[PDB]
């Protein structure tokens, strides 16, 4: 009751709400509200309020009514079906609501006697935003939410607990199986209760709570369940709260949702003593971090008790189909260093259960990073084949494995019913290896983890094991890390697991490569700046005096660039309004990044082109660990330049001489003929390319008479999409079979001169729908400078339900195409075979796919794309799509496509991956600021040998002033390299990890003026390298070396021993908040 | 004879799941009602 | 760490029906009894 | 007709009773075996009522009873129930 | 690996991750089985 | 059908149904459905 209505009795309570409205829809702190703003506005229950994503702070007044000084526990009870956040007065965040799964918030035994206040924060949004009609529909900007409940309770604990266990007998009559005696002595026993109980009798609740012994036993009441059995465990639970970054909310809502989760797992934390919760992403505890610093402080003393543990070791719960390498290795960098500074933890368990698909080298970045498990839950979504292993060796294309556990009841987000618990072993895949299941139980997908109701019949299924015998033993008190370990011990180190090499395919959300086109053009871009600007960094901190490397500004640029990889915003599968975050975040991103650049390019000695200095002092900055002898560039609106580079690689000139092989466009009967000194590119009127001559193997390369395609290769092709359930995640196997052939362009001679000729062909998508595709061919001095022939479609993109692509049928015949991925070449097959190639009908690449026979081959570049499909000599590219359902502007407006046909005579080598690098670059204009200090330092840096090896990263240290180099085989064989290190004083060099920890020394030699460091990499092995400046069967943890001498064992753990140089170091960080480390000889 | 020599188009085998759940939407009057039947139902409804 | 870093030794999934019908020649005194357990059953039977 | 149940009292025409059992895997001539042990109480017809089943091995229908084979294997069964405990827990000294 | 079959090449997996290449333990081969990475192979030739 | 259909195109209407009379048969759109093989039926239909 309101206190209106209780004014001549001082003794019966009430609850009274004053509500302050936030004008816009921002959403201010407490301090900003709690003695600032006037809650004068009364509510009460049945009121309305706000439309979405308004926030409301209610003060609520409570006097508990003096008849309750009995009634041990008093709840108020909050149902408004949106979220919660009781404050304290000292604005302490004490208890989240969510709707009617969370509305209970126990008074703490210290303001039931005063007659005190408190705060609610509620915002107007469901636990997974608005929705409008399905919860993946787009939001429904008015919605409007009633408060259903406001009342305090006094409620009757052996009641609920009665409840609790009944609850639990009634799942197993209704879960086990029909011929099991325990489904009829549970059945027989809740019959029992029932006759027993009478509403009028309260001591029948105790005597049914008696019955209910017999098949609970008697230690159900406190954590001494956990404690009986507990050295056979099948089953091991830990809480769960996974919170989407940014999946149907905006950031700002993430941010408070990260605080009302953890939260409220603290207070249940201090109530359950059993129970331990996860949480991963690093930029979340940063989040809280910054709004909260006193819960991030009491956070923190929960890690170090060993509740709450810190787990997945990145930045956010990333994708890694569509970042680059580096970005995934940054992700763990960061993660790690984040986790290491604020608590003294490092992870081991690289935790990804929502991330769509994992690509072939995460297991080798995972241990250069200092993970050697992996949890994930995402491919029990595969619609074609089941994913043969439960628990398994996910091994890498170099080798490298890492132990990987799929929770056999295929969610993150259980519920403790008997289902769950029986579901946690009974499906695991390969229960011959191992018969340990995880149980990953919370609330999630975005939002607040687990409830003490879930706790409670936690406690009852370990009970009914341990008195009658039939659900699994369930084990609460462990970590993910002891899981990994019992099974690394019970499994001889892992050696008896079934094994995984390559990529984990996930066989759904498939569009996610294509859609939100913008965004992934975008991430290319800044990656591909983030390393231009940290090389030039890096050289300018090294010969600048007064220049200091940016770290500060760089680690808010990677920040943000790995924010936006989550693994719902990159793949494309967010509401319109986290674009409308991400992609701005973004183009600052790309903005202050360039900057950066500039001002290291200055520091330098040189400076932006301007368009005022005359040509013949133009320069152009390469980037590229390698001498792209000549790039074409436009330097005025139509003015093409060649700029040239005899021997220095990083600065390259503009030329005099005209082009030994200049390209030219001549037309023919009405076809156009785009030629070359390698090419002959003829073009029908139409628009299609209706041959592609190989000049130097006189053969040609396309292939009409065979297959599907006789029309011509770069054929436009508009699929009907239509996907089964997910517009932006999915594309379907039948999308094939609906299409419409764009073939109504017409063919223009853009350009015929000798440094490029290109022809343009417009090409009518539809109404409202337009492109605009250029062919182009270059003329080059040198055949390593040649990208093939290029295409830029614009593309005014306004479809509906439609998948646009492009085709190549290419006169090749292989079982396999490659696909460049993160550190490596991915392959795939072409034939459709079995299910699982059935289940392969687009494939994510990074920068070109490559269909290659013994003598020839083609590659199809690009610049800002990732699906692609080859599949019995037809390459299709996939170009755009046009969802609707999360975000119904999805990719509507203007696109840039840029990408090239590739022809090549021999399989696939050095040759494409450096057209694809050069495809990809921003070659910028330059000019000497002086001649006194216009010397090109830029070739300090440089990796001779075999040219499959990529000096991928130049980057400074973390800790100190050492330089970075990450290095990688890029092909997949054991390749020699030298890096040479020329105008510099190398004190030394080592080979170290992701996490730039030495790992060994490396002899350097002494040349002439450089230091030549050989090197040698593995089949497809990342390697970093720490450059020092100046003048000067047990392998330990940290550097993965055999421990011959002394080591040290953790106790607390079961597989961490660290030799004695990194003991020495203090380099023993790893998943113990408090490690002991016994020394251990011979 | 009209059997070619040459196959260079692999075929999959249909998902059965797939292609049975495919048979949902022709006929739906969901998110995808303007590709599918329902969408030529009427003949200028007027109200 | 006692986990090796480079995984060269590829281990499948066991088939269930082959595994489980090896099980059936342990015992057996067929053509394999020579090789399992009833060949040293007896400590040398006199007749 | 599957007589409805494994445990019941029997009742004569003038209301005397007896209790009786039907042992629930249907044989007086079980082998010991894990499906004779596991059916002893899985295919008993009212669980609800009791979850209790009398197994009796022997070889029978005229000729000579159990061999040491079968106490062997129930020995095991036994010790299967109580150390990975899916089987019944399986009693050998009660009488009838 | 690369296998020698009749006028040609075979490709078959060297990982058991499936039942269809868990399935492919032992296979045939007719004069030389290959086993190449990017820089370097190796042949084993027979005679029967 | 699917594959044929296009709410653009009318006629794939009459196609459409076309390719459905190979399971339907001819005779659907009128009464004489009935009146084939209508002395061994199994199934008795009548309004309620
Ligand atoms: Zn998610
Ligand atoms: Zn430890
Ligand atoms: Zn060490």
């Amino acid at each position: 009751n309101p206190s209106g209505d209780v004014n001549n009795d001082l003794s019966k309570g009430f609850v009274d709400l004053k509500v302050y409205r936030v004008p816009d829809l921002s959403r201010p702190s407490f301090n900003e509200v709690v003695g600032h703003k006037k809650f004068d506005e009364t509510a009460s229950k049945g009121d309305t309020f706000g439309p979405s994503w308004a926030t409301f702070w209610f003060e609520v007044h409570i006097r508990l009514p003096k008849s309750w000084a009995k009634y041990e526990q008093v709840i108020f009870q909050w149902n408004c079906d949106n979220e919660g956040l009781v404050y304290s007065q000292d604005g302490v965040p004490l208890q989240a609501f969510s709707g009617s799964e969370r509305t209970d918030f126990i008074l703490p035994d210290s303001w039931k006697t005063t007659e005190d206040t408190f705060y609610i924060e509620m915002a107007c949004n469901g636990m997974f935003g608005t929705g409008a009609g399905s919860q993946i529909a787009p939001p429904d900007p008015n919605r409007y939410f009633t408060l259903t409940k406001a009342d305090l309770v006094a409620p009757n604990l052996p009641a609920m607990a009665l409840a609790y266990d009944f609850l639990l007998m009634q799942q197993c009559v209704k879960q086990l199986p029909s011929n099991c005696w325990q489904k009829y002595k549970a059945r027989q026993i809740c019959n029992d209760i029932m006759n027993t109980f009478h509403p009028n009798d309260l001591s029948t609740i105790n005597e049914c709570r008696n019955l209910a012994k017999a098949f609970l036993g008697n230690d159900i009441d406190s954590e001494a369940v956990f404690e009986k059995n507990n050295d056979k465990a099948n089953v091991f639970a830990i809480g769960h709260c996974h919170i989407d970054t940014a999946w149907l909310w905006p950031f700002a809502e993430t941010r408070r949702k990260i605080v009302r989760s953890w939260a409220t797992q603290m207070n249940i934390m201090d109530r359950y003593p059993e129970y331990q919760f996860v949480c991963s992403q690093a930029l979340q505890y940063l989040w809280l971090k910054e709004d909260h610093p006193d819960v991030f402080e009491k956070l923190k003393e929960y890690v170090n008790q060993n509740k709450f543990i810190p787990i997945g070791g990145s930045w956010v719960e990333h994708d890694t189909n569509i970042p680059n390498g580096e970005s995934l290795i940054r992700q763990f960098l960061l993660g790690q260093h984040f986790f290491e500074k604020e608590f003294g933890v490092r992870c081991r368990t690289f935790w990804l259960p929502d991330t769509f698909g994992y690509s072939s080298q995460i297991p080798q970045i995972c241990r250069l990073c200092g993970m050697d498990r992996f949890l994930t839950q995402k491919l029990s979504w595969n619609n074609i084949n089941s994913f043969p292993t439960s628990t398994f060796n996910w091994v890498a294309l170099d080798g490298s494995q890492v132990i990987c556990h799929m929770p056999p009841a295929n969610t993150y987000t259980a519920d403790t019913n008997v289902n769950d618990v029986l579901h946690s072993i009974d499906q695991h895949k390969n229960l011959v290896n191992d018969q340990a299941g995880l149980l990953v139980f919370g609330i999630g997908d975005g939002g607040g983890g687990p409830t003490p109701e879930m706790l409670e019949k936690l406690r009852r299924c370990k009970g009914i094991a341990n008195t009658v015998g039939y659900l699994p033993n369930v084990k609460l008190g462990n970590t993910v890390d002891e899981f990994f370990d019992g099974i690394l011990k019970r499994t001889n180190a892992g050696q008896t697991l079934p094994s995984w090499n390559g990529e984990l395919y996930f066989e759904f959300h498939r569009g996610t490569y294509t859609t939100q086109a913008e965004l992934k053009k975008l991430m290319r871009k800044v990656e591909i700046a983030l390393h231009d600007a940290e090389y030039v960094s890096t050289l300018a901190s090294i010969f600048s005096k007064d220049y200091s490397y940016p770290k500060e500004s760089l680690q808010d640029l990677w920040r943000d660039t790995l924010l936006c990889q989550f693994h719902d915003v990159l793949p494309g599968s967010c509401i319109e309004m986290v674009y409308k975050d991400a992609i701005p975040i973004m183009s600052k991103v790309l903005k202050n990044t360039e900057a950066l650049l500039w001002q290291a390019i200055e520091q330098l000695g040189f400076k932006k082109a301007s368009s005022s200095d005359n040509k013949e002092q133009l320069c152009l900055l390469n980037t590229l660990p390698w001498n792209v002898r000549g790039v074409i560039t436009e330097t005025e609106e139509n003015k093409l330049v060649y700029f040239e580079s005899c021997d220095g690689k990083g600065i390259l000139t503009a030329a005099h001489t005209s082009l030994k092989h200049p390209a030219a466009a001549y037309q023919k009967d009405d076809n156009f003929i785009l030629v070359n000194d390698h090419l002959r590119v003829t073009i029908a009127p139409n628009g299609l390319i209706l041959s592609l001559f190989d000049l130097h193997k006189e053969r040609e390369i396309l292939d009409l008479k065979s297959g599907k395609n006789h029309a011509g290769a770069n054929q436009y092709v508009l699929f009907e999409d239509t996907p089964l359930s997910w517009q932006a995640w999915d594309t379907e196997v039948f999308s094939l079979e609906k299409y419409e052939v764009l073939d109504k362009g017409k063919v223009s001679i853009k350009e015929s001169g000798p440094l490029r000729a290109s022809v343009v062909v417009d090409i009518p998508i539809s109404e409202l729908s337009h492109m605009k595709a250029t062919i182009s061919l270059e003329g080059y001095n040198d055949c390593s400078e040649f990208t093939g022939v290029n295409f830029t479609c614009e593309v005014d993109w306004h479809e509906s339900c439609k998948f646009l692509k492009v085709e190549f049928p290419v006169d090749i015949h292989s079982e396999f195409a490659s696909y460049e991925t993160q550190f490596g070449i991915t392959k795939r097959p072409t034939h459709y075979n079995t299910s699982w190639d059935v289940a392969k009908f687009e494939v994510c690449h990074q920068k070109f796919a490559d269909y290659s026979d013994f003598t020839y081959g083609v590659s199809v570049l690009n610049d800002c794309k990732y699906g692609f499909s080859t599949h019995g000599n037809l390459m299709r590219l996939s170009l755009l799509r046009s969802p609707k359902q999360p975000d119904a502007h999805a990719d509507m407006g203007k696109h840039t496509i840029r990408y090239a046909v590739y022809p090549h005579s021999k399989p696939l080598d050095s040759s494409t991956v450096r057209a694809a690098h050069k495809f990809n670059s921003n070659f910028r204009l330059l000019t000497r600021a002086s001649d006194t200090a216009n010397l090109d330092i830029f070739d300090a840096f440089q990796l001779v040998g075999e040219p499959n090896v990529i000096l991928s990263h130049i980057k400074m240290a973390e800790k100190g002033k050492s330089i970075i180099l990450r290095v990688y085989e890029s092909l997949g064989g054991k390749s020699r390299a030298r890096l040479v290190i020329k105008s510099l004083t190398v004190a030394s060099v080592t080979k170290c990890n992701g996490l730039e920890e030495d790992l060994e020394e490396l002899c350097t030699l002494k040349s002439n003026d450089y230091y030549e460091v050989p090197i040698e990499l593995r089949a497809f092995e990342i390697a970093t390298f720490k450059v020092n400046l100046g003048f000067k069967s047990v392998a330990c943890n940290t550097c993965l070396k055999i421990i011959r001498n002394d080591s040290f064992h953790c106790t607390k753990c079961f597989d961490f021993d660290v030799c004695r140089d990194c003991y020495a170091k203090q380099a023993f960080l790893h998943p113990c908040p408090k490690p002991h480390f016994v020394l251990v000889r011979s | 004879t009209l059997f070619p020599v040459l196959n260079n188009t692999p075929v999959g085998k249909q998902v059965d799941s797939i292609y049975e759940s495919r048979l949902d939407q022709f006929l739906s009057e969901g998110q995808y009602r303007d590709f599918n039947l329902p969408s030529v139902y009427d003949h200028a409804r007027i109200d």
